[PDB]
């Protein structure tokens, strides 16, 4: 069986947010970013000042799913949360919503201490595609997590223009390591 | 809390979100019968996905070697 867009069924888990247990809070956020019905905004948002790291994580995560405008500044905050995977979830959520007033703390963000979040706030600046990225994405590049520096390969590769072609026109012969390997791709596939 | 095999159950959710968050909450138990879903995750198509199981899959290993080296020392 397969079922329509239920109003009872999202009213259900937007009470649930409210729930004393933290199992059922976080279901219900995940349950409401599957069905991806607005009326869930507004309480998600107040979940991601959830007391449970793993809730406030749900709600990230459910809210980047949905992909609402209106989480961008509470997601804003979230960046800043002091859980690794709260933050990671609120970096994807960013991306996939795409609003340019997340470039500047994304670029702070690809100087978390998680490698998890680094990767996160890479892809999410390779989405949005602003060209304030370019620098401290070639930066990343420097990573000492080869996947961290993969996914800041990956993003500038997403942003392209004129910014981003001088800067790998001068790695390719100023750079090391992988670096210069990732200027020098570019330059081929480009 | 023996939730252990509703996420490892999670690990083939369609919600690629749920399938993240099932690797995390498996690497945060830290229990040895995830090893073997959380390798298979490794492959997983989503990005976010495959992070938390190399994630998990170190959070377990640490715990299991620290977990032998306690017991020797």
């Amino acid at each position: 069986h397969h079922h329509h867009t239920d109003p009872e069924k999202v009213e259900m888990y937007i009470k649930n947010l409210q729930d004393d247990s933290y199992y059922v809070r976080r279901a219900a956020a995940y349950a409401l970013g599957k069905i991806g019905d607005e009326r869930a905004v507004e309480p998600l948002i107040k979940a991601l000042k959830d007391e449970d790291a793993w809730v406030r994580r749900a709600a990230a995560d459910a809210l980047g799913q949905i992909g609402d405008e209106r989480a961008v500044e509470p997601l804003i905050k979230a960046l800043k949360d002091e859980d690794g995977w709260v933050r990671q979830s609120a970096a994807v959520a960013l991306g996939q919503i795409g609003d340019e007033r997340a470039v500047e703390p994304l670029i702070k963000a690809l100087k978390d201490e998680d490698w998890f979040v680094r990767i996160a706030a890479a892809f999410a600046l390779g989405e949005i595609g602003d060209e304030r990225a370019v620098e401290p994405l070639i930066k990343a590049l420097k990573d000492e997590d080869g996947w961290v520096r993969q996914s800041a390969a990956d993003a500038l590769g997403e942003i392209g223009g004129e910014r981003v072609r001088a800067a790998m026109e001068k790695l390719a012969e100023t750079g090391t390591g992988f670096a210069r390997k990732v200027a020098v791709n570019y330059l081929e596939t480009h | 809390p023996e939730k252990v095999e509703m996420y490892i159950k999670n690990l083939q959710d369609d919600s690629s979100v749920v399938r993240k968050a099932a690797a995390v909450a498996l690497g945060e138990i830290g229990d040895e019968r995830a090893v073997e879903p959380l390798i298979k995750a490794l492959k997983d198509e989503d990005q976010f996905v495959r992070i938390a199981a190399a994630w998990a899959l170190g959070k377990i290993g640490g715990e299991r070697v620290r977990a032998a080296m306690e017991k020797l020392a």
